[PDB]
RNA sequence: GGAUUUUUGGAGCAGGGAGCCACGCAUCGACCUGGUAUUGCAGUACCUCCAGGAACGGUGC
């Protein structure tokens, strides 16, 4: 997929990811997988409370993402 | 490197007791001894009992197919 | 049927977030395709279950509490 | 060596030790605190130790900052208007500085989470009643000069001052 | 680059203690890590580890007996490098407990080694005297303390101080 | 696949469609249609005619609904009867 | 038992009394009648049983796999 | 056989279409594909709890319908014919 | 046949409804075969979607920026406004 | 502290920053010129320069040269303009001290860095000269704030706008021209012979969005002129006049959408039931088609100036569209300060694929030449 | 082309009452006062014990 491309595209990059929970995780994006399986690093977590926590090293399943925030870096694919 | 699906196998030929947590139900959970499973995680279960963690009862099924659409999790237990 | 690139957490303690608010931690010893899980001196949080089959639907997310 | 976006955009930044994320400034002759709005809001503390910033002012809104380690700078003055730009700020360490006046710890009133605050070394700390001063002044903190704000000394500031 | 303390006050949680520790020693370098655990065994306890090692020599000097949290704190070098320092960085002696070397004159003297020798438990031996007042003998007790006061003055803006390698 | 159909649990459906015969469907809304199954496939996806909806909101409920689809995913049960007759 | 599978469990349980609960804890007893590859079941002289307790005498009835938590022979 | 066949006739038909979530859609079908999405013009949606809002399109994922509601009018024995 | 349906309403603003209820607004660049969708220049609102509300329009309205949504939580869109020439 | 010399360094730093938009203002008047005459036309008091000035692009007796750079500088000043407010602000808000300057007696360092890191910190980035943005206003970039098809303020982009309208609408009878010749509506026509029915939805909501647009950009496209000005000038006029709008035979109009015999029956009328219902209602919407309507007043020659290029770009061809569009492109994403023996080879050894490692992973043709690798500058 | 990462569903349902203020049940967690034990060189679900306090926090019905 397009989308997919594009994600991967952002790896090396800071991204945002909500889960199906609405935990929200930012971070280094090392390795994303075609099913949007997500390996990041050097975490910040905001739970649904509000409080943060700190995280070295995470890896979230691609169904329980909700949605990711990319850099804009890479918004100038235009072809399709 | 252990696969889950032959941790399964070892269930199965060790008759070891088994207790499966649900999905999106933890007041209950499903205890038996696992005699055969197949490619979806259906198990069957021998001798299984519903567990209610909050009442602390137990309801006595028999024989049972659990289907894996429920499946969270896979423990062995003593008892 | 592509793998989940997990070996870089073989053998390494793991936080595990699966569905229902529901919590443990213990040693990555396995996965399959479907990101189901052996894990290995598992812990309920916090109760002592040993070896365990965590279902890859119901895992929310994973946290090393090593360095990879 | 002015603060500068381009300065911050090449700074050492990483997890720190407790967990937060947390940007390295340290050791710039940095004179002037200027340009935070190029952090994005992104760090949970800054450090800011080894420079030369005379006064604790000129931040940008950053809801993040909850931590800022300000060791072996020159700070004389804290701004008044802090609370409205670091509204989370939890824990303040100045050890090393020089505050002389009681009334120049007057600004920390006004940081209402402030619950970690740190003088040591500076001039004001041998000023009569400096802890008193600081507890009644400043009741949101707990731990003051790594050791805990007890009841008896609150009671006590409450006397003296009331 | 790794310090132990030890004599804390137990009572502080473990996430205040660390974060504390954290603030209180940022003042000597960066800090990369603290390892404190509140188990029988390591309980009161905690390692603190520096990027540099003057700023952990320094650390230790400055910080010796500083009331924290109402107790004293003792601090001294690690048996052992920590594993993180390990990680960063990649002869049967080393470390040596006796420096001996000179490059530490300027009116220096043998009760001025002594005392700053002394600092140490491990003070055992102190040979700064002569016409010299520049060569130093140092035979610290153990190389934790020898490490410590070496560690401490590590850079007497520059001195030479060579183990008994 | 028409034997499977046929004879298998969704012969309950071919069974409606060939007899114009209707059916109680207990609805995942909390709903139940009562009709005639004019399609079915795989998925459990009808045309259903005559729909009789019944609910509850205590109040019972009710309304008529000439032609309609419905999405098979929404199935808990389907119920066949003595209820044409 | 030697390695008694799901499938041929079921299909030696057609033809037999059976009690199905669906993940909502609702359940259904009767005489199975069938099934089929996706697990999809069909009962006669189905009862419901909800909250344990006889509430609906309901006869023949298809029952969709994705529904299903378990089957009990009883 | 496979109904989605007939939905995707459904063109230029209006109808009302209950959601998974509830929510009430009445509309003309632009378009209806082999996921069920369906594409709608002339829409008139309520969510369940509110008062309509009129939308000139409307794209619906198709797995969130529960069900459509057709015209009486509509000759079903015509569109069952493959 | 077309295919169309959704590649006409790409470069325009797009309302886009989530299974919880959210309401994201951004530039439609890109779909899939899942209806994962890019949506540039992307803000989240969530107490409403105004037509023109008297005492005011925006209400928790937060800017997100380039987002990839999962087409699993997506419900439904509109068209909200025609393409920015940028 | 000594607050004197607090004070002075503030005068001084203020001194530094007029001087700084003075020697800006003086390189290409343009700067000031085109602010002060859109001032011109908000505050009409405002006293303009000679005409002759303005075209010469002279202040004095020199005609400078004719230069995105004007917005930039324009954007520059108006964040120094910013810093200078600030300074000002908080501006209305010794043997012992020399004794203490005594301090560390023994550093070797030069101090040459106060009015010099200063009046470096305001002039007109790179080793020389390569930017024209000061150090002040590095990161300082107008591609974030304007997008390609509005060229810096030359045209505004409602492209979008004509298919939202098209969505409000419900039909596509409308064609970009068609829409613009609805915007023209917007002091009475827009009031009394609306498109739609001012009471509709989808309408009023449009509205809103469009009227933030173009106010948005408005301010976007004339960074010096002072904003909060212009702002409380629109809402006293909004406030004071808008029973403003008057008919010899209807007599007045009430944005209720009803007119009134007499001023009497109209001020009566103000606090009725009805009025109190709409005007608590309907508030922000009519004040959003004001602003609109005052905005785009103000910004006709932009109006205009767009309009014309829809009606050039498409009586283009394919060719000719597609080259102005690169133009627009490359005016977006330019600086704003410009600077046969074939066994031969076999036999020889020659055009035979090899690689070294140690330089850039170089693709070398053949043995000989890679031979001579080894000694080499690179 | 309905069996774990998307399109044939794990969804569905439950909050007002009393005089701006306050709230049923169950489970887990730090947590706060006193007092008290331990002086131990580590890489961590948590970490002494004893008594008192919870107008504390999270989750489910």
């Amino acid at each position: 997929g397009v989308p997919i491309k594009v994600l991967h595209e952002a790896e090396g990059h800071i991204v945002t990811c909500e889960t199906n929970t609405g935990e929200v995780y930012r971070g280094k994006l090392i390795e994303a997988e075609d099913n949007m399986n997500c390996q990041m690093s050097n975490i910040t977590v905001t739970y649904r409370d509000g409080r943060v926590a700190q995280l070295e090293q995470v890896y979230i399943r691609g169904s329980k993402i909700r949605f990711l925030i990319l850099p804009d870096m890479l918004k100038n694919m235009l072809k399709s | 490197m252990v696969q889950p699906i032959n941790l399964i196998f070892r269930y199965l030929q060790n008759r070891s007791r088994i207790q499966v947590w649900l999905y999106e139900q933890v007041n209950m959970r499903i205890e038996g001894c696992i005699i055969g499973f197949d490619e979806y995680m259906n198990l069957v279960l021998d001798d299984a009992e519903e567990i209610h963690s909050k009442t602390k009862s137990r309801k006595q099924l028999g024989r049972i197919m659990l289907k894996g659409d429920n499946i969270t999790l896979l423990q062995s237990v003593s008892n | 049927a592509h793998p989940p690139e997990l070996k870089k957490f073989m053998d390494k303690k793991l936080s595990l977030k699966l569905n229902g608010g529901r919590h443990v931690q213990g040693i990555l010893r396995g996965f399959d395709p479907f990101m189901n899980l052996v894990i290995d001196e598992c812990v309920e949080m916090q109760n002592n279950i040993g070896m365990v089959v965590i279902r890859g639907n119901s895992i929310i997310m994973l946290e090393a509490l090593e360095r990879v | 060596v002015k603060l500068t976006a381009e300065l911050i955009e090449q700074a050492a930044q990483y997890t720190n030790a407790v967990r937060d994320r947390e940007l390295d400034l340290r050791g710039y002759k940095i004179p002037v605190i200027e340009n935070l709005g190029a952090t994005l809001d992104q760090f949970d503390a800054i450090d800011f130790s080894d420079n030369e910033i005379r006064k604790l002012d000129g931040f940008p809104l950053l809801r993040r900052l909850k931590t800022l380690l300000v060791n072996n700078n020159r700070i004389c003055r804290i701004g008044e208007g802090l609370d409205q730009a670091l509204p989370c700020l939890t824990e303040l360490i100045l050890t090393n500085n020089s505050l002389v006046e009681l009334g120049d710890l007057d600004p920390l009133a006004s940081l209402k989470s402030l619950t970690y605050l740190s003088i040591l070394r500076n001039p004001v700390t041998n000023k009569k009643h400096y802890r008193l001063y600081v507890i009644y002044k400043v009741p949101q903190v707990r731990v003051l000069d790594f050791q805990k704000v007890k009841l008896k000394e609150r009671q006590e500031a409450e006397k003296m001052f009331k | 680059h790794t310090i132990y303390i030890n004599n804390m006050n137990d009572k502080i949680k473990k996430e205040e203690l660390k974060r504390s520790l954290y603030a209180l020693f940022s003042q000597f370098g960066h800090v990369v890590d603290i390892v404190a655990l509140k188990t029988m065994k390591m309980r009161g306890q905690a390692f603190v580890i520096f990027k540099e090692l003057g700023s952990s020599t320094n650390a230790l000097r400055q910080l010796q007996g500083f009331p924290f949290y109402g107790k004293p704190m003792r601090i001294q070098y690690a048996k052992t490098d920590s594993d993180i320092i390990s990680k960063m960085r990649g002869p049967d002696y080393p470390p040596n407990y006796i420096l001996f070397l000179n490059n530490l004159p300027e009116e220096t003297n043998e009760m001025m080694l002594s005392m700053l020798f002394n600092q140490f438990p491990g003070f055992k031996e102190v040979r700064l005297v002569p016409g010299r007042h520049d060569i130093a003998f140092v035979e610290f007790e153990n190389d934790g303390q020898a490490g410590a006061a070496r560690d401490a003055l590590q850079g007497f803006k520059a001195m030479k101080i060579t183990y008994a390698k | 696949e028409e034997e499977e159909f046929n004879t298998g649990p969704l012969s309950v459906l071919t069974q409606s469609v060939k007899n114009n015969t209707q059916v109680l469907i207990n609805c995942r809304n909390n709903k139940k249609l009562l009709g005639r199954v004019k399609a079915f496939d795989r998925h459990c996806n009808m045309v259903l005619e005559n729909v009789k909806e019944m609910w509850t909101e205590p109040v019972n409920k009710d309304r008529y609904i000439s032609k309609m689809f419905l999405r098979g995913d929404s199935v808990i049960v389907v119920l066949r009867n003595p209820l044409i007759a | 038992s030697l390695p008694l599978n799901p499938k041929p469990f079921l299909n030696g349980l057609t033809g037999k009394p059976v009690m199905v609960k669906l993940k909502w804890g609702m359940e259904y007893k009767g005489y199975l009648v069938s099934v089929d590859g996706y697990m999809n079941m069909q009962l006669a002289n189905t009862e419901e049983y909800i909250d344990g307790a006889l509430s609906g005498h309901l006869g023949e009835v298809l029952i969709r796999c994705n529904n299903v938590l378990y089957i009990r022979g009883v | 056989m496979k109904l989605v066949r007939f939905l995707m006739k459904l063109s230029h038909e209006t109808v009302t279409i209950e959601l998974k979530n509830g929510t009430q859609v009445h509309g003309t079908i632009t378009g209806v594909d082999v996921s069920m999405n369906t594409h709608l013009k002339a829409v008139k949606m309520t969510l369940k709890n509110r008062e309509p809002v009129q939308l000139e399109t409307l794209s619906i994922r198709g797995n969130n319908i529960r069900y459509f509601i057709l015209p009486d009018s509509l000759p079903l024995d015509t569109l069952l014919v493959d | 046949g077309k295919s169309s349906k959704m590649l006409q309403h790409i470069d325009y603003r797009m309302r886009c409804i989530l299974q919880d209820g959210r309401i994201f607004i951004g530039t439609f660049k890109a779909f899939d075969k899942h209806m994962n969708l890019i949506l540039c220049d992307c803000d989240e609102f969530r107490k409403i979607k105004p037509k023109n509300s008297k005492q005011a329009e925006r209400e928790e309205k937060r800017v997100l920026g380039l987002v990839l949504l999962r087409g699993e939580n997506l419900v439904s869109m509109t068209v909200e406004g025609p393409p920015p020439k940028d | 502290e000594t607050i004197l010399e607090q004070q002075r360094r503030y005068h001084e730093e203020k001194e530094r920053l007029m001087d700084v938009m003075a020697k800006e203002m003086l390189t290409k008047k343009s700067t000031l010129r085109d602010q002060i005459n859109s001032d011109h036309r908000t505050r009409a008091m405002q006293d303009r320069y000679m005409e002759v000035s303005g075209n010469l692009r002279d202040l004095y007796d020199d005609k400078d040269g004719l230069r995105a750079e004007f917005y930039n500088r324009l954007k520059q000043i108006k964040e120094f303009h910013r810093k200078h407010p600030n300074e000002i602000c908080v501006p209305m808000s010794l043997k012992a001290r020399e004794n203490p300057s005594e301090e560390a007696q023994n550093l070797v360092e030069f101090t040459d860095e106060e009015g010099y890191g200063r009046y470096l910190d305001l002039h007109d980035y790179i080793n020389l000269k390569a930017s024209e943005k000061l150090d002040y206003i590095t990161y300082l970039s107008i591609f974030d704030q304007l997008f390609d098809i509005p060229k810096e303020r030359k045209n505004a982009e409602y492209k979008r706008y004509l298919e939202m309208l098209l969505e409000y609408l419900q039909d596509y009878t409308d064609r970009v021209k068609p829409l613009q010749d609805q915007n023209e509506l917007f002091f009475e026509k827009k009031w009394e012979n609306g498109t739609f029915p001012g009471w509709p939805k989808e309408t009023s909501s449009a509205l809103t969005h469009a009227g933030a647009h173009l106010d948005l950009s408005a301010f976007s496209s004339w960074e010096e002129l002072a904003s909060l000005g212009l702002d409380r000038l629109k809402s006293a006029l909004l406030a004071l006049g808008l029973g403003t709008l008057e008919e010899r035979a209807q007599r007045l109009f009430s944005t209720k959408s009803l007119e009134s015999l007499d001023t009497s029956l109209f001020a009566k009328n103000p606090k009725s039931k009805g009025t109190k219902r709409d005007t608590e209602r309907n508030k922000d919407i009519a004040f959003l088609e004001a602003q609109i309507y005052e905005y785009v007043e103000i910004l006709g020659e932009q109006r205009h100036l767009t309009h014309e290029n829809v009606q050039r770009k498409q009586a283009r061809t394919g060719e000719e569209r597609e080259e102005e569009e690169e133009e627009q492109i490359s005016e977006s994403e330019s600086e704003d300060e410009e600077n046969i023996p074939y066994w031969l080879y076999k036999l020889h050894g020659l055009n035979i694929n090899y690689n070294c490692e140690i330089c850039g992973n170089y693709t070398y043709r053949g043995p000989k030449a890679f031979q001579r690798h080894f000694a080499e500058w690179r």
